């Protein structure tokens, strides 16, 4: 349904915002570009992982086909994939994303609104997936697989 | 791709064509309420045939208004169900969304029902203080509400703004996460012009106030003061000011209530009207340059001829005195007095010069 | 460190619970004296037992009142006691210290004492000039004057901020040498919700200027102009927004006093409303930038759409003029004037894009 | 240099002079139509030959008016074609052009014509609200609108401007890219003398408006109320301040719309008075230094004389308690009590002196 | 040390003691033309020998008043001469100096002169327009101009103050290059207490335009309307806050004339009153900073607890999904609603700090 | 007509504000302190342009003739030359000064209001001096020429 | 009296606002940053001789009952001890802390609310602990005492 | 007439402005120091003109006396030794005051009150000490001397 011209045109010319360079690609430095007109400061790895989530080609570079699902993902007003992802990095300490059991266990205790001690419990007992004590961010994809 | 953002871009254009039926429908009630209400005053009374058909026009107008609401909001829910990645339409309802359908269903469906219906009016004279009784009718009441119904004008105006359907704006609103609300909107038309829309707003009320105002004075009036559809614009437009009343005050508290609506919205409306009028009489970066440059070129002059004038004085006072045989004492204290004058001169000029000098750095 | 610290905050949780019974012990005999004077106009006269019944609960819960803020005064004096480091009470008395007691207690004495006391009064009467006289009684001028109470809401208020009694807070301000003062407490507010605090002070405010206007007009009034409570209502809104009076004139110096503090009022705070309305009308800076980049966007499609003209109007002059062997003047007259046209406009957009560019560097 | 250049200068001179002629031809039919409506109401009636006399004077300046304004736009598309290139006059006709030079004849073409016609005008006064009825004479309807032949005014202040004409101005603005607009001359004059241009524009405002107001109002009064030049400047002044309108309400809508004008005019320019008189009321660049000087000079021997207090108590509470031996209790509260307040005084001298330093920073 | 810096004091005390005298003798005249002007009304007639007295009293303190000018205005031209270095005093007479003095002597040299003169008046009543004729006296008219002496107040304030006579300011000024005049000191007074002589001045002036609206009514009033003295301030104060007139506008030109200038110095005073009265309502940079770090403290805490409830959110749907036997669908729905909750909240939350912070930065 | 002495005197007072230091002759300094004065950004190729486009003479300076013909032609309001040869930069890149026929057929084909293709083809074949494809400015000056 | 549970918990939170990194101490750096977040400039030696004057164990960092102690002092309204410092450092010279006599019989007879020749001379009197002719602080602690 | 001594004390308090450390003599640094929190930008060799002016002991350094003198001369309103060389200065260019006869002939020619050729002929005979034609600020002080 998007075959339609008006709609491929108007995408075509969204498009052109990004990609001063003529050639149907986007690089690093014009996405740096455009994200410093608009008043923020991307360092580099930030923008290479932003690139490199939706690049599933692996060239390091955007093409029109990739553009549109970056889109179509971008224009929607809640993501459940990323706003759970930064809640769990609010708590994170040097950002490596290694949480201990304890922590857990203080928060879903005294902060928010509350939780009975056998239910947090349960819930850190399935969180670790070896036992360590120590939970990393692949539990997160485990309850939003389904 | 795979049929998404497609299908968003379909349910957009059904959301914004099922908002032109209800503007259509609702203006066109408005209007044959207004010729109704004229006209049943003195051309026909209130058992013809005439009134009934009137009246029976904006019922079916009401039903169908109704019935594009209920169409247009359950659109709403649907494009909220594929925005949000839910799958059960009962995750939409939240309180308030029932509150607000619910208010709106109330605002849209009041109108004057067909029948003869009629009610008794007592009110005190202003400036006499004499009481009166009449026997008024019902449909009054049900009519001025119908004023409300000009929400629908913001929600077309909203949906057919360019900032709000454009790829490339919703990239950039994505890319820095921003609301696109009516707030947004109202705040861009008032950043780029912020003189039409206040011009519009305006004139509207006037004309809307005076209509209202004379329908509800023109019951208790045998004088034709506040029943004169110019008497009733002079007044909103005087008590808008904040000057008085004059010899002009309603019988009635509906026109008081219109004209303290009236002077509240002035009382807001005469800082953002002068703040903005004061940004037209400025000067740009160019004109500001060039008027610098003249204003030097011109005291440069001015100061030149007053240290001329200052040097001329002292040879003349020194020739007049030292170097005559008789001397004249009725010259040198004209000659004394104009130095002093060019000393004064020189000085004040010079400050000046040093001063916008000064500020222009 | 023991004792200290906790002795201090044993004095601050006394102190904050002597100064509720205060607020409920002066609202009482508010509400009980606002009852008696409107029950008294018509229900009963002055005579009965219901009168005395209702006078002895606010002798009653005066002399509880009065006690109460002795003994709040007296816990004050061991608060400075403790701070200051002093062995002796008599240090803390520096004679204003002794004068805002003494005009506490004056002001919280007065109430209506039982009996049946009458006076004489007499009034001028608006836009007739005719003289009224009539036998009132002496508990109107004791009633009006509890409203005078109303400031133990602001101490209620202060010592139960989150500001005052936060222990890090407190930590702070002393660490930056900062006083903990009434008027701190009444600047943060305004900083936080400077719309909110105006808009009650201002329905408060209505609503007691309209029962007071009533109160006192409604001895010399025998044609229900000034005793109606929507007519003081509209008197007063119309006077906060200095436009007038209307027809309504109060015949008493009492309502003349309350208009000119009403229009007092309203000169101070209109400034202020329209300042805190102005500062709601802005972008911030994400909205603004998009704005900002979208504006160029459409700019530079203007200025290639003006661009494309000149030369088109170019060619076409340059055709119709040598390669025809007839020559048609009015095809070349209207193609010069069109290129004139495209020029100007080219100009203009390329100023305007220029001034945009210009004021966004 | 090739015929040019000069040719441009002699078509300026041209231009300029024809502007005179029609400002006088324009102010002499103005003077001889205030005359005529002065004498004719009880000087001689209508039917008599001053009248005639006085009327054909006013029908010849008009036709050397519109012949004036003829030739001075043959002469404005003569100098068009020299500025920009161009042979046949056909070009410079584009609509507008043609728009604006109707809408100067029609304006200039209005005035009294000879001869005795009449009408029939009623009204209704004001605070009784009875009707009124008069024979009126047609020459009031042509006669006020004479005062929109004022414009002429700008016109030869912007041809008369040095800015305008300069050798050095033009060069400057040529090569900063400057169009020299009749708004550009105004903005210059609000930015070099923003009192002097509003207090004439009062002045003449004022009297203008009074008479049209009591030439309008003569007609429908009988009491000497509206139709006097004194009360009339009052109302006029008192509309414009928006204070209300006393006992001196107008009758007819001539009035009515004349007050109208007065209050906007007002509410416009009241804020930019008051915004240019708050900039006369601060100190200088060269004396805000000597001002901060002084108060620091000053703040030191406050706070040195704060600090001699401070160690004098201290020394005297300890010579009176650690030394004679008869403790006497009177006297050491007393100097405990002043050593407060010395050190009170102190924190607040160092507080005063610490931001008046910190704001001079 | 050259006769220099002895004598330019010894002037200076001259000078400043002479206008102390002055001061005195026009109040003394004032008073008592008030004090005779009361009681004349009523108390004995004109043709007594106490009005003799008070008005021979008058032209006595006139005569001296005179003497004490001519003999200021000596010093002046004394101490002119020693500063410019003149040694005829021929040379200080320059046109405006003369016309200076001329003006002062006619302004201090009207008053009452002892007889019995009378003259006609009449008005025209305010509201029903009713002719009035009285018989008033000439000392009416030589009476109210006395108020133009109140210009020795500001000489004294100009001559007493510390910053024109002092050593040390002479000389700081002496190097800036600054004179020391009467609006300088005007300006100084309006940067350091900006509210209290604003404070003074509406006062005196309300009581005196009060007194002098009273005595010029009381002739034309037989109802005590506008010829009361508390009515007068009533009238005075609301005419300054520019509401209206109520039933109360003069019959008489002079109270208009003053009621005029209340209006204008009103209209004037109100911007500035409003102005200043803001700049009591912000925090110094010690709370701004102590109050941005609380915000900035209960920030964090706001945002960790609006975090933690998705985490709780996303357990609970997951346990009640894929970890029970049998689905309960009442429980889920309510689940995603409060997830979407706690997501909208977090999102709020961070941008308010993320806003916070960016405008301390 | 000509010149009267009234306006020369004008004229040379004028003069001598660029004119400083006396000499009757202005050098590229003296022009760009009074161009960078009113707030414009100077290059130096560009005062080297402006003032050769005038200097008939060719030394480098202004002398009182050049000075007079210069204000004369820029005392205009709109001068045609100018004009259209600021529109061919405006669709002009990399400041060559050579646009290809590719462009213009595009440029007069969808922006503005367009012509018909038969007309736009006829110009691009007149344009195009030699047909190489590559047009200039000097064919910009054939319909200027009469 | 004495202190329970519910202020031991606020103290606690308030001094967490110092103590970062959960180190259970205060650095010269952690006490740093908080004042200078004030808008306060301190210099190292004021961060020192500070910490050092409620600093009793001498280890130079702070705990728990050396803040409260801290806190209990410095939340009172007038501390006379450091009033009078303040005063004596007002009319102090480069930062010495010595004044000689002869300056004090100065400051104490033309300053102030004056003071008599003879009281002067009784408070000269032993105001000079060894009497060579200057004063200093240690003066000062003799008088509060008694 | 003579001064007393309550003005001596008060120009001693004032002199106590500018003499800083109780030196006794104004220095070259505390002069330019008070002069710069006026808001002027003071040079080296302008103050040492100005303190050598006064200076009559010819040590560089200003005592009480000469202070006096210095304050008495310029609290005057007109100094007509200052105003007429300035004057002189406003016309004098490259710092050198030796302005030629052609330049005082055209400047009291064609500006100001255009005095009369025979009188400007005289003024300059007699303005020459020597008649080389270069008019120094000597001329000056004769026509102040009586
Ligand atoms: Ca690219
Ligand atoms: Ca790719
Ligand atoms: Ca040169
Ligand atoms: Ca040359
Ligand atoms: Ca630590
Ligand atoms: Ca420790
Ligand atoms: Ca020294
Ligand atoms: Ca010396
Ligand atoms: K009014
Ligand atoms: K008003
Ligand atoms: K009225
Ligand atoms: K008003």
């Amino acid at each position: 349904d998007q075959l339609t011209e008006e709609q491929i045109a108007e995408f075509k010319e969204a498009f052109s915002l990004f990609d001063k360079d003529g050639d149907g690609t986007i690089t690093t430095k014009e996405l740096g570009t455009v994200m410093r007109s608009l008043g923020q400061n991307p360092t580099e790895a930030e923008l290479q992982d932003m690139i490199n989530e939706v690049d599933a080609d692996g060239n390091g570079t955007i093409d029109f086909p990739e553009f549109l699902t970056m889109m179509a993902r971008k224009m929607k007003d809640t993501d459940s994939e990323e706003e759970i992802r930064e809640a769990f990095r609010v708590f994170d300490k040097d950002g490596n994303g290694y949480i201990s059991a304890a922590e857990l266990r203080h928060v879903m205790t005294n902060l928010g609104e509350k939780l009975t001690d056998e239910e947090v419990d349960e819930m850190i007992r399935e969180a670790d997936i070896d036992g360590d004590g120590q939970v990393n961010y692949e539990e997160f994809v485990q309850m939003m697989t389904a | 791709i795979g049929y998404k953002l497609g299908h968003r871009r379909a349910l957009f254009e059904k959301r914004k064509r099922l908002s032109d039926y209800a503007l259509i429908f609702g203006m066109f009630g408005i209007v044959v309420m207004v010729i109704e209400t004229e006209l049943s005053w003195g051309a026909y009374d209130k058992a013809s045939l005439y009134s009934l058909a009137l009246k029976c026009l904006i019922s079916l107008s009401t039903i169908i208004l109704l019935g594009l609401i209920i169409v247009y909001h359950a659109r709403e829910i649907q494009l909220f169900m594929v925005d949000n990645g839910a799958d059960d339409w009962r995750i939409a309802m939240t309180y308030e969304r029932i509150f607000f359908i619910c208010l709106e269903i109330l605002v849209c469906a009041i109108h004057p029902i067909p029948g003869n219906y009629t009610f008794t009016w007592t009110a005190r004279l202003a400036f006499s203080y004499a009481p009166s009784t009449t026997t008024a009718d019902v449909d009054i009441i049900l009519s001025i509400p119908m004023f409300l119904r000009l929400y629908l004008i913001a929600r077309v105006m909203l949906l057919h703004s360019k900032l709000f359907t454009d790829a490339s704006s919703r990239s950039i609103g994505a890319l820095n996460k921003i609301n696109f609300n009516t707030r947004f909107v109202m705040k861009t038309l008032m950043t780029i012009c912020p003189g039409t829309v206040l011009l519009v707003f305006s004139i509207s009320l006037w004309i809307i106030a005076a209509w209202t105002v004379r329908a509800c004075e023109r019951y208790h009036d045998q004088q034709d003061v506040t029943s004169n559809f110019l008497g009733a614009m002079w007044l909103i437009s005087i008590t808008f000011l904040s000057i008085g009343y004059g010899d002009m005050v309603p019988n009635t508290y509906c026109g008081k209530g219109v004209c303290l609506l009236t002077g509240i919205m002035g009382a807001g409306c005469t800082a953002l009207v002068v703040a903005v009028v004061a940004r037209k009489l400025e000067l740009t970066k160019a004109e500001k340059h060039v008027h610098n440059f003249m204003m030097d070129t011109q005291l440069t002059k001015r100061v030149k001829n007053a240290a001329a004038n200052v040097l001329r004085e002292t040879w003349l006072i020194y020739k007049n005195t030292k170097l005559v045989k008789k001397i004249d004492h009725a010259k040198v204290r004209k000659h004394q007095r104009k130095f002093l004058q060019a000393i004064h001169q020189l000085r004040s000029v010079k400050m000046e010069q040093r001063k916008l000098n000064d500020q222009a750095n």
